[PDB]
């Protein structure tokens, strides 16, 4: 955050600082060749269309002649694999900001971070709707907002509570 | 950097070229400042019964760093069967002379 | 996930943080435009249980008991009539909250007027 | 083997409307629930369409231009219509297609075929009668596949030739309909792509004799050409091409 | 069309969303509008030009995204001005202000 | 009316799209403003002869 | 040449929109103003000082 912010003090609020993604573990190639790994990002090959993702097992209906299925962004969401006519869907792999939430320099040294959009499975650890938070311990009292985080969760410095 | 090359091979001395010794012998950078001199030398550095003295890796496994030098006689195994060091079956040195 | 198209892209210099600026400037002005809209009251007020206001109705404008979401009638109507780096920030405050404050500006207008607006 | 058939009699080609017939997946991909706009090769909407007829004495087997494509409507019951001839000069000078569909098997072959005059099957009353080519001695392409195949049934093929590739596109449609193009919405999926990699002007209607001269069973096709245009395809819950727009249409479409 | 106002707005955010990933197929005048394309298929000297042309079309869309975005946030801003004013006077008070 | 450039400016995309919508947003919003500010009535009045 | 032509002209149609949109905001913004003194300036008598 300091180094960010281009500042010795940092204020006390939330401040984006940096990006996280989810990297591919293995890489899997798929011709008419490397085992099929599902629920896991990865990169993949299929056919000759590349990409990154998580392979999940899918409910879609392909029609014969159809391979590989496209959403409205015309983005893979959804493909046949070659070997084994079974549908997979293809969600992108995890990615999120990272947030460093912190009161004061002069009052502490204590962070916590926040990762949007990121379910806390594939990163003192709280789920919120805005993403998983760590560091910061939740409490169910309700006070008034100190540090906004998102769909209703504020943090404050009392350690850090959430 | 002094060397001695083929008439044909001026060209490969030279960022972002494709060729034999820009990937094997001499390759220079993308971000490459400086000028390239060649100028012909046949009256000297050459023989009517052939100067066998200059040489250049024929056989290597991967491309070379720019500004890399590779000394190393080491053998080259060009085939499936393992060389050991010993010459045979697609076994052949790296360095060749010019005629 | 091009590493050389990032190097590329630092030839060109601070570009992505002006823009990732503008967005987090949005972003913060957008949550500012909601406390400045329903945040005006700083005490929740709420309707008493027995609602004789001399024949006033005001169902359809109060929160629905049997509503999970505690919304009015009129806000449920309302809420069902309108339906590669890119990410989606949750806003401050949630439609229950929000849905909330307004339950307590309408509280406050019809116990008491405006005198909740200019103080006790 | 070649026959002349020298018992047709002289009538001139009809033509009918194309209603909003013609539609193919215009690529492999999978789409639900969406509204998807591709400029491709397609059949206008309401097009004049040229009727061919096969009914005793007509015997309708013209040489007709090929174009940018051709999209080839078939009215059929007790099969007629076996096959298609692709080329450009049709003999050995030039390599053409072959597409037959006999009794057993469908076969495509390409070859310098030296083909007839009037290249046809025939039917005894078992198939014992095929005229169609003279000879074949240059052989690039071989694909031996399924059978694809009151009138009953309804045939749509879609031929296209871009960048050496034959994509040829099928729908089979069960109809009850007496003479002329039902008025419906049917896509046609991809049947088959061919790496043939020659050049296709002109084509051929092959067609089969019934024997008991000869006799022409009852069938009628029709041939339409395809243009350059934009279509909006509207695909369902399930993946099915369910109607389409022709966007140079009507000012409503555009 | 009783709510065409919110609804006008939310179609404009979801439709700059489209155009901007709409914006990605685009090669802005390169062979190929995938990067993974262009680096599996060309060298680094011309793959970098390549890269370039896709760079800055992409980088000209994102800033043309970010404009609208950003006149757009003070349209908002100005009607939301407009609705704290109408909930202080209207709401919390009697207001003699006509219409 | 030079097809060359029309065809090298596809390359482009969606970007005289964007413009056009944005030049027809402009002139929509001003022909609302006029609707706003002048037509406040829907009575027409006249003076007393 | 056609690309560095169509990048220029380009670049000056966005700008032109651009600042087109800006004066659009200031307008639409000078006619909200227009609107509400026509509200309550001329529909009716106001207490508004200035
Ligand atoms: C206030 O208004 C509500 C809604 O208009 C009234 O509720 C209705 O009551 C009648 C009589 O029992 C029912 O038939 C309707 O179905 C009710 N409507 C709804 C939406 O529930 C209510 O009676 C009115 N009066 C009071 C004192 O609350
Ligand atoms: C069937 O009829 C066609 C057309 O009349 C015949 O084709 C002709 O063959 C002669 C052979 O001497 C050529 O000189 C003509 O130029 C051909 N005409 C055309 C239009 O191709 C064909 O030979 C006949 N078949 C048989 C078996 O006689
Ligand atoms: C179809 O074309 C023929 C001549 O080519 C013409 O006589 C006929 O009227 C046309 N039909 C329609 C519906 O345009
Ligand atoms: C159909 O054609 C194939 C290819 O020549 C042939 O082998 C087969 O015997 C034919 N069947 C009949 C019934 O003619
Ligand atoms: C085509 O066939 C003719 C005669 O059978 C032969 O002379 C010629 O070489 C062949 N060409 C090719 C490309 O096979
Ligand atoms: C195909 O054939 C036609 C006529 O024979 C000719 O005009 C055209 O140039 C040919 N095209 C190719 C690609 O050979
Ligand atoms: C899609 O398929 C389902 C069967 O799972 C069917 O019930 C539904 O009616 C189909 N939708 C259409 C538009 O045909």
């Amino acid at each position: 955050t300091k180094c960010t912010l281009k500042s010795f003090t940092v204020e006390k609020g939330i401040y984006q600082t940096s990006n996280f993604r989810v990297q591919p573990t293995e890489s899997i190639v798929r011709f008419p060749s490397t085992n099929l790994v599902k629920n896991k990002c990865v990169n993949f090959n299929f056919n000759g269309l590349t990409g990154t993702g998580v392979l999940t097992e899918s409910n879609k209906k392909f029609l014969p002649f159809q391979q590989f299925g496209r959403d409205i962004a015309d983005t893979t969401d959804a493909v046949r694999d070659p070997q084994t006519l079974e549908i997979l869907d293809i969600t992108p792999c995890s990615f999120g900001g990272v947030s460093v939430i912190t009161p004061g320099t002069n009052t502490s040294n204590q962070v916590a971070v926040l990762y949007q959009g990121v379910n806390c499975t594939e990163v003192n650890v709280f789920q919120t709707r805005a993403g998983c938070l760590i560091g910061a311990e939740h409490v169910n009292n309700s006070y008034e907002c100190d540090i906004p985080i998102g769909a209703g969760i504020c943090a404050s410095y009392q350690s850090i509570i959430a | 950097d002094s060397f001695v090359i083929r008439g044909d091979e001026v060209r490969q001395i030279a960022p972002g070229q494709t060729g034999k010794i820009a990937d094997y012998n001499y390759k220079l950078p993308d971000d490459f400042t400086g000028c390239v001199i060649a100028w012909n030398s046949n009256n000297l550095d050459s023989k009517v019964g052939g100067n066998y003295n200059y040489l250049y890796r024929l056989f290597r496994k991967s491309n070379l760093k720019p500004f890399e030098r590779d000394i190393s006689t080491e053998i080259y195994q060009a085939g499936s069967t393992p060389c050991n060091g010993v010459e045979g079956f697609n076994c052949y040195f790296p360095l060749q002379s010019y005629g | 996930d091009s590493t050389e198209c990032s190097n590329l892209l630092l030839q060109y210099g601070s570009f992505c943080t002006q823009l990732n600026r503008a967005l987090t400037g949005i972003a913060v002005e957008q949550d500012k435009n909601t406390q400045e809209v329903f945040a005006q009251v700083k005490q929740i007020y709420k309707t008493p249980p027995i609602k004789d206001f001399g024949g006033f109705n005001f169902s359809q404008i109060l929160p629905d008991p049997s509503k999970p979401s505690k919304r009015s009638p009129i806000e449920d109507l309302l809420f069902n009539k309108v339906t590669n780096g890119l990410t989606v920030l949750p806003p401050l405050l949630t439609d229950e909250m929000i849905a909330q404050y307004t339950s307590a500006l309408l509280a406050g207008t019809i116990t008491s007027g405006w005198t909740f607006g200019a103080g006790p | 083997q070649c026959v002349n058939l020298t018992t047709r009699t002289q009538l001139p080609p009809a033509y009918t409307n194309s209603f909003t017939r013609g539609v193919y997946y215009p690529d492999k991909v999978f789409r639900s629930s969406v509204l998807h706009s591709t400029q491709d090769l397609f059949l206008p909407f309401f097009s004049n369409v040229t009727w061919f007829h096969a009914i005793h004495k007509r015997f309708d087997n013209p040489v007709l231009p090929f174009n940018d494509g051709v999209y080839f409507a078939s009215t059929e019951k007790s099969n007629i219509i076996r096959g298609w001839i692709f080329g450009t000069t049709l003999d050995s000078k030039t390599q053409s297609l072959l597409i037959v569909n006999n009794a057993t098997n469908v076969v495509i072959k390409v070859c310098e075929f030296q083909f007839c005059n009037d290249p046809f099957l025939g039917v005894y009353y078992m198939e014992s009668e095929f005229r169609v080519y003279s000879s074949a001695n240059n052989c690039t392409f071989e694909y031996v596949s399924q059978p694809f195949l009151n009138f009953k049934n309804l045939r749509e093929f879609v031929f296209k030739n871009i960048d050496g590739y034959f994509k040829i596109y099928s729908k089979h449609t069960p109809i009850n309909l007496v003479r002329d193009l039902p008025q419906g919405f049917s896509a046609l999926e991809p049947l088959v792509d061919l790496p043939i990699g020659i050049n296709i002007t002109r084509f051929q209607t092959l067609l089969a004799l019934h024997r008991s001269g000869w006799t022409a069973g009852a069938a009628a096709y029709y041939v339409g050409y395809l243009q350059p245009r934009t279509f909006l395809l509207k695909y369902n819950e399930n993946g099915t091409i369910t109607d389409a727009v022709d966007c140079a249409l009507d000012p409503l479409s555009e | 069309s009783a709510l065409g106002k919110l609804q006008d707005v939310v179609n404009q955010n979801a439709q700059a969303l489209n155009t901007l990933v709409k914006q990605l197929s685009s090669n802005f005048g390169a062979i190929s509008s995938v990067l993974n394309d262009i680096l599996s298929r060309l060298d680094p000297p011309e793959a970098e030009v390549q890269i370039d042309r896709l760079i800055t079309g992409r980088l000209q869309s994102l800033q043309t995204y970010v404009t609208q975005q950003l006149i757009r946030a003070a349209e908002i801003r100005a009607s939301a001005n407009l609705a704290a004013t109408k909930m202080s006077e209207c709401v919390l008070g009697q207001s003699k202000r006509v219409d």
